[PDB]
């Protein structure tokens, strides 16, 4: 129950704001920067700032605090789902979200904060069904905002009808600095990119464990589901009977279904490394890496980031395959390799200098994260199955997919 | 300074009350006091165009409390606007109906509220459920 | 072109007229609290009428329109002659400004189908308009449901704004 | 979108 829906500066002034109840003054926006100051200097830097009897949840995107006030019990959530849906909307809108846009497309920003929310609210915040009757380019709303199926309004036509689907793979991993895995997680993603013609609907066939124990074929290559989240478009009690993902989709890209299992399979790209911190003089990298997997693919573009002393000098970097750039913007290497076999072992050796005076302060110990990316190869052992379209006019649609191994925050420790 | 922009305001041509009400916006965006240019800017709200509404909305909105004694001149047009075959319109007096917060207004605005409740299109029912 | 008001003691059936002037109807009409303006094109001038209704906390809020203002139309109840002392001293205290010189008078007769009502001379005697300097006034027998008196005092305006053939 | 599709079957009753 936010009574104020803000968006100011890096500095402190408003860009732009919407109040709708009354209950949080506007002069009360004023206090936002010093006591984020105030408590951020002291290690109590929390979303949830306090002045009086007046709170502050915000969020911040790259040059925004969305800054949502209440003074009652507001539902927390439920305004922080709101303010990251706002910023998905805008978004969509606008490719970029800077002071560029708020200061000059506000004709159009403030009927959007009128529309999302009235009295504290959330009511209507789907980004396509908002574009057609918001443009910057009015007639009667669409039915669509009334309708109980809100995310399709009907009418939309292309002349073929082509349904893209992508499998992303995200493997997330934090291997400890003796050699062992902590914990092997892959959050996966469903993004699919939807052009079809009327009111469809759709039954995904995937090849899920619990559903194949349902049906008694759990014995061939089956994926282990631990979670999945849907989104809003899946009727969910179908699924809670008997597994059975049914949507009316929505027009063009959306996101199907959040899941998240775990995987006790070798991780992907093993990084063995040691430092010899030599005292006030220099450091040596003799990095390996390893894949793990099959030895047909081919990993593409990976970003094998090592973090670096502070303040190093005079890098060199005797390598076998792949660049090298030092990088001192966040003073990391970044061993870049393009095409990566699978099964092979590419050797790094790097060495700095460092400096002879010794720092004022620490300078912490930050994780080796890489940034591979795999297409045509699952870790998981997911496989889509089928993808039923179903129409009253009823034709020939083409489900297209593909499947990619990326990474999520796939840190491994340090030294 | 304002005066200038005030004889903008007394004009009869659309494209000069339109430029007036987006320099009156753009001001209160910055919140520049713009609070003088209320009991003019209530004369140039009931048109036929929408884009230009929402602003006049948004400036009663944000200046309710500022003018407490002025503010009467808008309920006949809240009536009227309750009463339109676009359902936005409607739905948007209402949402700005209830946002007003002064209780000398709120005394003539139920019964526009309680037509608004009963209404077939449900995006104005909807919207004066939140605005009860 | 030019913009003219519609101003008076409450209940006197100016915004009934105002709309059968707009559309041609008799519509169902609340008591006004806030304000009415339409646009009325009659013999190509486009009469711009601004309503401001007749309560009593709204008096005050006459002003407000009265800067750039070029006319004015001052709607009387004839049946009520209790209430049209209290109507004079309101058409006094609005006709004591500074502001409004411009504005000419254009008196209707409203509710000319009852015979409790005054005829278009009497009016004239209960209000005193023998005495207006610097008023251009005529007054006129307006009746709503039926709409005669209405486009006479609509010529006379047009009169009144217009100097040429 | 340089990494191309492949076809699913529709149906799989
Ligand atoms: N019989 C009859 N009744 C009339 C006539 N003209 C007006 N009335 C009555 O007078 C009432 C006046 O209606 P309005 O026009 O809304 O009143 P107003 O003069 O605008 O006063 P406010 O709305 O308060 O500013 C109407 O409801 C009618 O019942 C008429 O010509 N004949
Ligand atoms: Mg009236």
């Amino acid at each position: 129950s936010a009574s104020a829906v803000y968006v100011l500066d890096l500095k402190g002034k408003v860009l732009i704001c919407r109040n709708y109840r009354g209950d949080v003054d506007m002069s009360e926006v004023e206090h936002f920067m010093p006591i984020l100051m105030e408590k951020e200097e002291e290690g109590m830097l929390s979303p949830i700032l306090a002045h009086g009897g007046v709170r502050f949840m915000w969020i911040k995107h790259n040059n925004l605090y969305l800054v949502a006030t209440s003074k009652k019990n507001a539902c927390v959530s439920l305004v922080f789902s709101f303010l990251y849906k706002v910023v998905q909307v805008f978004s969509e809108y606008f490719k970029e979200l800077e002071e560029e846009s708020i200061r000059d497309n506000f004709v159009i920003i403030y009927e959007l904060l009128d529309e999302l929310m009235d009295f504290g609210y959330p009511q209507t915040t789907d980004s396509k069904i908002l574009q057609e009757y918001i443009t910057q380019e009015a007639p009667r709303p669409p039915a669509t905002v009334t309708n109980a199926v809100s995310w399709r309004s009907e009418g939309i036509k292309y002349r073929k009808n082509e349904v893209f689907l992508d499998v992303i793979e995200a493997v997330n991993l934090l291997v400890s600095a003796n050699g062992n895995v902590l914990r092997s997680e892959i959050v996966g993603s469903i993004k699919m990119r939807v052009f079809l013609s009327g009111m469809p609907e759709l039954r995904l066939g995937l090849n899920d464990k619990v559903l194949f124990d349902n049906t008694g074929r759990g014995k061939s290559k089956s994926v282990e589901l631990e979670d999945v989240k849907f989104h809003q478009c899946v009727r969910l009690s179908r699924f809670e009977n008997d597994r059975t993902i049914s949507f009316i989709p929505p027009d063009g890209e959306f996101e199907l279904m959040s899941y998240r299992l775990n995987t006790h399979v070798k991780p992907l790209i093993w990084i063995e490394s040691v430092i010899e911190k030599h005292s006030h003089s220099r450091i040596e990298y003799m990095v390996k890496a390893k894949s793990q997997f099959k030895r047909r693919s081919t990993a593409n573009n990976v970003e094998i980031h090592i973090p670096v002393p502070n303040d190093a000098d005079s890098p060199k970097f005797k390598t076998t395959v792949g660049s090298v750039k030092w990088v001192p913007e966040n003073s990391e290497i970044v061993w870049s390799v393009k095409s990566f076999p699978g099964g092979k072992e590419y050797l790094m050796r790097a060495h700095f200098g460092l400096p002879s005076v010794e720092a004022e302060d620490k300078e912490g110990k930050p994780p080796i994260s890489v940034k591979f990316e795999i297409p045509y190869f699952t870790t998981s052992g997911i496989q889509v199955r089928y993808l039923k379209i179903i129409e009253k006019s009823g034709y020939q649609a083409l489900p297209w997919v593909r499947y990619i191994t990326q990474n999520g925050d796939y840190q491994l420790r340090t030294q | 300074e304002i005066f200038e922009l005030k004889a903008e305001l007394n004009s009869d041509k659309k494209e000069k009350k339109k430029e007036a009400v987006k320099k009156v916006i753009a001001s209160m965006t910055v919140g520049k006091d713009v609070s003088a240019l209320f009991p003019d800017v209530v004369n140039c709200m009931q048109t036929d165009n929408l884009e230009l509404k929402k602003l006049v909305y948004l400036y009663l909105m944000n200046y309710a409390k500022s003018q407490p004694d002025m503010a009467i001149m808008a309920v006949n047009t809240f009536v009227k606007d309750c009463e339109d075959p676009n359902p936005l319109i409607r739905a948007l007096a209402v949402r700005t109906m209830g946002c007003i917060r002064v209780d000398k207004i709120t005394e003539y605005l139920c019964e526009p509220l309680r037509k608004c409740l009963k209404d077939e299109d449900p995006y104005v029912r909807k919207t004066a459920a939140v605005c009860v | 072109e030019m913009r003219i008001l519609m101003v008076g003691l409450d209940a006197a059936g100016k915004t009934t007229i105002l709309y059968k002037l707009k559309l041609g109807e008799i519509v169902t009409t609340i008591p006004t609290i806030g304000f009415n303006v339409e646009t009325v094109e009659y013999k190509n001038i486009s009469f711009t009428v601004w309503d401001v209704g007749g309560l009593d906390k709204i008096r005050p809020l006459w002003r407000h329109y009265f800067q750039n203002t070029q006319g004015l139309i001052f709607v009387v109840d004839s049946n009520d002659r209790e209430r049209v002392n209290e109507a004079r001293e309101e058409l006094m205290r609005m006709l004591a400004e500074d502001e409004l010189r411009d504005a000419v008078l254009l008196v209707f007769a409203n509710k000319q189908d009852l015979p409790n009502a005054m005829n278009a001379a009497e009016i004239t005697d209960k209000l005193g308009l023998h005495s207006l300097r610097h008023r251009n006034w005529y007054i006129q027998a307006t009746c709503a449901t039926s709409g005669d008196g209405l486009y006479e005092g609509l010529d006379w305006l047009s009169n009144q704004l217009r100097n040429q053939k | 979108t340089s990494y191309d599709y492949c076809r699913v079957p529709m149906e799989d009753g």
